């Protein structure tokens, strides 16, 4: 199973959610999802091989 | 010797495939600062005064008075007995369950045990850490942010720090003589007898 | 006999704070709180 | 005039026993015994200089002061 | 970033050198916040003339 | 890829993935760590992008040993399940002729 | 000319522009200072141009 | 560092703090009184500053 | 395209040649898809100094 939640909270003691939100937030933007997107595109590369 | 970072890990880099890389790396890092203004300090360091009469030792011996009186200077100290000794019976709780993990020994090693996993330390550490808070009647967080990479098969407290030049001190802290660890080995070893 | 059970090595106390270092956020906004902890202290006790 | 704050030294100030203040107080209280003084002492941790307040250096303008 | 301070404000009466590429006499002294970008006349006194 | 051990300490970091991941964090730190960076980076988030990455690179994932061990011998059943059979290339790393 | 940079850029006096603008503010700080000025204009508002 | 004084204290000059400051304006006037500030700073408002 | 893609990045702060004729460390990894296109410096990384 495939589950963010564990780097999650890895990346919340760091996080810093409020401003000068130039580099860390541009990261989980396109990093977190938990209801962006499935997880598709991993299935889809270890298909292709 | 440009203090550039400050690195503790929960993992050491041993058992993992990990000890020639760095130690930017190797650790997490403490990532903190603070903007002060000179402008505010020039105004106190050049500005502060005290009265004509004080002198420092009567003027702290009644100003750290109430404050020593407290039973607090002593709390910490015997919650430090507490967090290492949850600290190893959890290692041990981990390393025998695992095959030849830590040198840790091995009395229940006759019982049959297949769920290695990372998981599966995480519910034992969890298990430990949940059945020693509520023996010792404490709420804090012992034991909780070591599992926050996900993997207590392999953790050992390290600290170091990188200085510019390439230097490093990597002084970890092993665990200290634990008592009730041994109580548990010994009680580990009458088991198999008495099952 | 008293026994008055308070004291640790200083091997369990070194053990206790990288435990309590790895308990906190290594961002600022977690090591702001012991900033102050003592800075209010220091505001409390001083002659200056 | 009748009215006035006093003050606790800073060393011992915020962290005095309010066990230790009552019997201040009641000893300050039965010091106006002796000369009739009827003190109206408060002990609400909050000041009181001239009919004006405070609460945790917050002014607190009485509005029922003035009609 | 106090000796970049002062050598920020005065640049063109009293040059000196920038060991990187990216920065320069101009350069804020904000941005000296890096072990290896310290002027080697900062170092070194006796290099400035 | 491996046969599939017991799910031990070692055979989880062992993995070739592993080894990619573990060496590209610890490449792509003395990136962020190095001198050329500063005209825009500062030293608070240089000091906070390292630990972003040594957290991704600690992050206990069991996708290599997936990668490693459990994917071919998925691969190799699903393979004989499929009507139309896979048509497969060979591999090159780094040959170039 | 010179060619284009792609690094992070600053102002810098070593221009012909900046040798062209800090030499004819260096002639006009001699005419101001020169005898012609002298005798005309008042010091302390000599000294302000 | 200095041992806790057993006397009555009084503000004194001989501490390495204070010899920070009084070194630190005494540059700072030379910057004043410099040649690179003599000619543009009116010398009614130099030593006011 | 993972190689040419740092490689972008640092065209002028590293400022390495590519031998492939007509082409250059602007070129981007989107371009790097034929095998006479890859560059020598990433063959033998002995060329890169």
């Amino acid at each position: 199973v495939l589950d963010p939640t564990v780097l999650t909270n890895a990346i919340t003691t760091i996080s810093e959610s409020t401003t000068q939100t130039i580099s860390p937030i541009s990261e989980i933007l396109r990093l977190l999802q938990p209801m962006g997107n499935d997880y598709a595109a991993f299935w889809k590369c270890i298909a292709s091989w | 010797d440009v203090i550039t970072n400050v690195l503790v890990a929960r993992v050491d880099p041993a058992q993992r495939g990990d000890a020639a890389v760095d130690i930017r790396a190797t650790h997490a890092t403490f990532a903190a600062a603070l903007p002060v203004d000179p402008a505010a300090i020039v105004v106190a360091m050049l500005c502060g005064q005290t009265e004509t009469n004080l002198i420092p030792s009567h003027h702290y011996g009644k100003a750290f008075a109430p404050l020593f009186a407290s039973n607090a200077m002593f709390t910490r100290n015997q919650r430090a007995v507490i967090t290492r000794e949850a600290f190893v019976c959890a290692r041990s709780a981990v390393a025998q369950c695992q095959d030849a993990g830590f040198l840790v020994p091995r009395p229940l090693d006759a019982l049959r045990q297949f769920d290695v996993t990372s998981a599966a330390a995480a519910e034992i550490m969890h298990a430990v850490n949940d059945a020693f808070k509520t023996a010792f009647d404490l709420d804090g967080a012992l034991l909780d942010g070591l599992a926050l990479y996900g993997d207590p098969r392999i953790a050992d407290l390290s600290a170091a720090y990188l200085q510019y030049g390439g230097n490093v001190v990597r002084e970890h802290v092993p665990p200290g003589p634990s008592h009730i660890h041994r109580a548990l080995q010994q009680v580990e070893s009458t088991f198999m007898a008495e099952m | 006999t008293i026994l008055c059970p308070w004291f640790a090595s200083s091997e369990d106390l070194r053990l206790q704070q990288v435990m309590h270092l790895v308990n906190i956020s290594s961002n600022t906004a977690a090591a702001l709180p012991l900033v102050e902890a003592l800075s209010t202290l220091l505001r409390s006790v001083t002659p200056l | 005039g009748d009215d006035g704050i006093l003050l606790l030294p800073h060393e011992a100030a915020s962290k005095i026993s309010a066990d230790d203040m009552n019997e201040l107080l009641t000893c300050l209280r039965d010091y106006g015994q002796l000369f009739g003084w009827n003190y109206d002492i408060d002990w609400s941790d909050t000041a009181e200089y001239l009919k004006l307040y405070a609460l945790m250096g917050c002014r607190i303008p009485n509005t029922s002061r003035h009609p | 970033k106090v000796f970049m301070a002062l050598a920020n404000l005065l640049a063109q009466p009293e040059p000196i050198a920038i060991g990187v590429p990216g920065m320069h006499q101009t350069t804020p002294a904000s941005q000296f916040s890096h072990p290896g970008v310290w002027p080697p006349g900062f170092l070194n006194p006796q290099l400035i003339n | 890829n491996q046969p599939l051990p017991r799910l031990t300490v070692a055979p989880t970091y062992d993995s070739a993935m592993s080894n990619w991941i573990s060496t590209t964090i610890a490449f792509f730190i003395r990136v962020v760590n190095s001198v050329n960076m500063t005209a825009t980076v500062n030293d608070l988030t240089r000091r906070t992008m390292t630990g972003v990455m040594t957290a991704m690179r600690q992050v206990k994932t069991m996708t290599p040993f997936y990668i490693q061990h459990m994917c071919p011998t998925e691969l190799s059943v699903l393979a004989s399940v499929t009507v139309t059979p896979p048509f497969q290339v060979p591999f090159t790393r780094l040959v170039q002729n």
